[PDB]
RNA sequence: CCACUCGGCACCUUACGAGAAAUCAAAGUCUUUGGGUUCUGGGGGGAGUAUGGUCGCAAGGCUGAAACUUAAAGGAAUUGAC
RNA sequence: UCGGGUCUUGUAAUUGGAAUGAGUACAAUGUAAAUACCUUAACGAGGAACAAUUGGAGGGCAAGUCUGGUGCCAGCAGCCGCGGUAAUUCCAGCUCCAAUAGCGUAUAUUAAAGUUGUUGCAGUUAAAAAGCUCGUAGUUGAACUUUGGGCCCGGUUGGCCGG
């Protein structure tokens, strides 16, 4: 049985919020992997990377290992998280959990028409982490994902079935790589479009709500 | 504005400017200047034919110690003397002098940390007859 | 000096050689329907290639042109007529999610094993290479013949073929005449 | 954002900002939601009833949040006499 | 001395933004890429060498290669072991 | 619990009955005459040989934690390269991989190359702002010179109908 130590994580174990939705609605800052583990079930994970460096820490020359990892939804929902640890499998799980605390949504979109699902994104998009640049532009439906494994396999992990992806810089150091597309695929929600120049009331938080729930007693 | 002219009536000095800093590329230099067609030792094309004048033990030191076989030859087309490496004979016994041979390109970038030469071309066959069948066994040569 | 008569490609070789996803993807379709090459999958992505970039250059033009809608309907009738397409997505925007089993699926190859003519997907390309299987009156042995949706009603055996009709064939009477022979000896 | 059939396709709407009108995105952790009161008669707050203002983190961030706050509270009359509107 | 206004040489913060970084009120308004315009560079050597032209009493200057050779040469920042 | 059937594997150079063209060929078609193709009497496989090859198995890049020899022609060779009684990296065998009637190599070109940049490079320190100014050709060049209102006409889609 897991106990909270905040009040957005006893919020959560009480039932009282249903989606990340009011989350990403009102910009809290999460700190409880627990809450993403009991919102997102259906949250599969992938490592990206696993790689031995070598330390000097204190007259001892020793061997940790850097985890890359990214978790995703199949729906628009990603998490990247980078890890050092002692140990491989320790790497990899705080990976996995720094993954599940920087979850992001997506706002997949059309190209051209209005039918069915979205499928591709809504508008181009770009994202910038070292000199790597990363750059989406929608495309048609059934085109695919034209990016490289690592970026190809982040954008599978959030729903996005068609983009066109152009980079530049060094993409060979790929951390910064999987960054600038995560960057890139966060700022989709950044960008306004006129079909969201309509004007809306102001919702309350669930933080006054349930102001008498979940408080420290 | 970017260190370059912009203005619609002015494509005269950007196509100058597109000619004048083309001559900083390798692969334009050397092509529009017939640079293979009068100093390559092949002259511009993809294999050439040979006479054998002398076998080599040429050496490379560092950091790899191993005899190289090599062979050099007189170009038939040209009257051109030119060194060229033959693979996957320890004997060379395939090939004797006074032979004939068709040479290849070959692309090993030899180092000059110590002095390892990287020879320009291989053995692609010795008087006629194909030098990976004889290696492999599939034909026999005649010996001259 | 005549006319150079023309030809073309029919195949596409992909980009990079060796990616295991892509690879076990082909093998995958291979298994599921009985190739032999994966030159066999590379002439499906090709046409579908063609087909898409048709149909994504179509998209481009606005509605009520007459070259969009005459071409259009020429596509979108000729995929309704071999059954690729299915009757309610006769729009321009669903032949994009049309995907290479849903070619794969109407070959003659697997149309023979999906009407219960033979055991196997590999027997159905095994009756169809030995010229036992007619579509009406002619008989076909290309197991790339891409079956077209009226002529469905028309597979059969061929009446030269010893399943459909005349004589059993070289092994059998072969076998029949050793057995008359030793009973006669 | 809706599809053919007429029903709308996005995860949330979005919260804009109201001294700049942009989008507050979901990990916007230097902009703030505020909460003024509703007063009674006597001067008692309302409890469940508010004013609610947002001032992004490029507002807030930037040192304007105040002022804005000042002029968006005059504008709605919970001040007086505080914003000019011509200095 | 106080208050304002131009026009300078400099300073000191930050970062909204930029950059690989040191840093930058410009080295910003640049993939969401276009105010105007001049000049320059395309891995390192060979080499600012050879040749030709031109300027000069001279010293030299300007202009300026190729053959050949090679997997690095670099720029910034970071740690502690002789 | 036994065993009652439904599948799907693996083998067992275990067994069974089938199918058919490569090839040969009466004939016929074909053609100026032929050859070949499309047809077709009669033969034509368990196929232990009607025998599929070409390049690989460190990483890039799919595939060996396998055995022997080498280790005086050998840590080696597009690039990086890694032990030497004990090698995933030389040679051979087994096994495995890629495309397959085709696969490899050399040369040239294109893409990748936003490393020629109009779109679309870079010039403080990574290559590169002439020592500074005048100035011709070239390129570029402030704002302003009938607005607003009213009338009628008939189209080509969409609805409210369907006549």
């Amino acid at each position: 049985g897991w106990v909270p130590v905040t009040k957005l994580g006893r919020l959560v174990k009480a039932g009282k919020i249903t989606t990340i939705e009011e989350i990403f609605l009102h910009s809290l800052p999460v700190k409880e992997f627990q809450i993403i583990d009991t919102l997102l079930p259906g949250l599969q994970d992938e490592v990206m990377n696993i790689k031995p460096v070598q330390k000097q820490t204190r007259a001892g020359q020793r061997t940790r290992f850097k985890a890359v990892v990214v978790v995703g939804d199949s729906n628009g929902h990603v998490g990247l998280g980078i890890k050092t640890a002692k140990e491989v499998a320790g790497a990899i799980r705080a990976g996995i959990i720094i993954a599940k605390l920087s979850v992001i949504p997506i706002r997949r979109g059309y190209w051209g028409t209005n039918l069915g699902q979205p499928h591709s994104l809504a508008t181009k998009t770009t994202g910038k982490c070292g000199s790597v640049t990363v750059r989406l532009i929608p495309a048609p439906r059934g085109s695919g994902i034209v990016a490289s494994p690592a970026v190809k396999k982040l954008l599978q992990l959030a729903g996005v079935e068609d983009v066109y992806t152009q980079s530049n810089g060094k993409t060979r150091t790929l951390e910064n790589t999987l960054k600038a597309a995560f960057v890139a695929i966060g700022n989709t929600y950044g960008f306004l479009t006129p079909n969201l120049w309509a004007e809306q009331p102001l919702p309350v938080s669930p933080l006054d709500i349930y102001s008498d729930e979940a408080s420290a007693q | 504005g970017k260190g370059k002219p912009r203005g619609l009536n002015s494509a005269r000095k950007l196509r100058v400017h597109r000619r004048n800093n083309r001559w900083a590329e390798n692969n334009y230099k050397k092509r529009l200047l017939g640079t293979a067609f009068k100093s390559s030792p092949f002259g511009g094309s993809s294999h050439a034919k040979g006479i054998v004048l002398e076998k080599l033990g040429i050496e490379s030191k560092q950091p790899n110690s191993a005899i190289r076989k090599c062979v050099r030859v007189q170009l038939i087309k040209n009257g051109k003397k030119v060194t060229a490496f033959v693979p996957n004979d320890g004997c060379l016994n395939f090939v004797d002098e006074n032979d004939e041979v068709l040479l290849a390109g070959f692309g090993r970038k030899g180092k000059a940390k110590g002095d390892i030469p990287g020879v320009r071309f291989k053995v692609v066959k010795v008087s006629g007859v194909s030098l990976l069948a004889l290696w492999k066994e599939k034909k026999e040569k005649p010996r001259s | 000096p005549r006319a150079p008569r023309t030809y073309s490609k029919t195949y596409s070789t992909p980009k990079r050689p060796y990616e295991s996803s892509r690879l076990d993807a082909e093998l995958k379709l291979a298994g599921e329907f009985g190739l032999k090459n994966k030159k066999e999958i590379y002439r499906i992505s090709f046409q579908l290639s063609k087909i898409r970039r048709a149909a994504r250059d179509l998209l481009t033009r606005d509605e009520k042109d007459p070259k969009r809608l005459f071409e259009g309907n020429a596509l979108i009738r000729r995929l309704v007529r071999v059954g690729v397409l299915s009757e309610d997505k006769k729009k321009l925007d669903y032949v994009l999610a049309l995907k290479v089993e849903d070619f794969l699926e109407r070959r003659l190859q697997t149309q023979v094993y999906k009407l219960g003519l033979a055991k196997s997907v590999h027997h159905a390309r095994v009756l169809i290479t030995q010229r036992h299987i007619a579509v009406g009156k002619q008989i076909v042995n290309i197991p790339s013949f891409m079956v077209r949706l009226d002529s469905e009603k028309h597979i059969d055996f061929a009446p030269t073929s010893p399943f459909g009709g005349a004589r059993p064939g070289r092994v059998a009477r072969r076998n029949a005449a050793r057995k008359a022979e030793a009973s006669g000896e | 954002m809706e599809n053919d059939k007429g029903q709308l396709v996005e995860l949330y709407v979005p919260r804009k900002c109201s001294a700049t009108n942009r989008i507050i995105k979901a990990d916007d952790h230097a902009s703030v939601q505020i909460n003024v009161a509703k007063v009674d008669e006597e001067g008692r707050a309302i409890p469940g009833e508010y004013v609610t203002y947002a001032l992004s983190g490029y507002v807030r961030s930037r040192g304007e949040s105040d002022d804005s706050l000042n002029r968006l509270a005059q504008n709605d009359g919970l001040l007086k006499n505080v914003w000019s509107y011509s200095r």
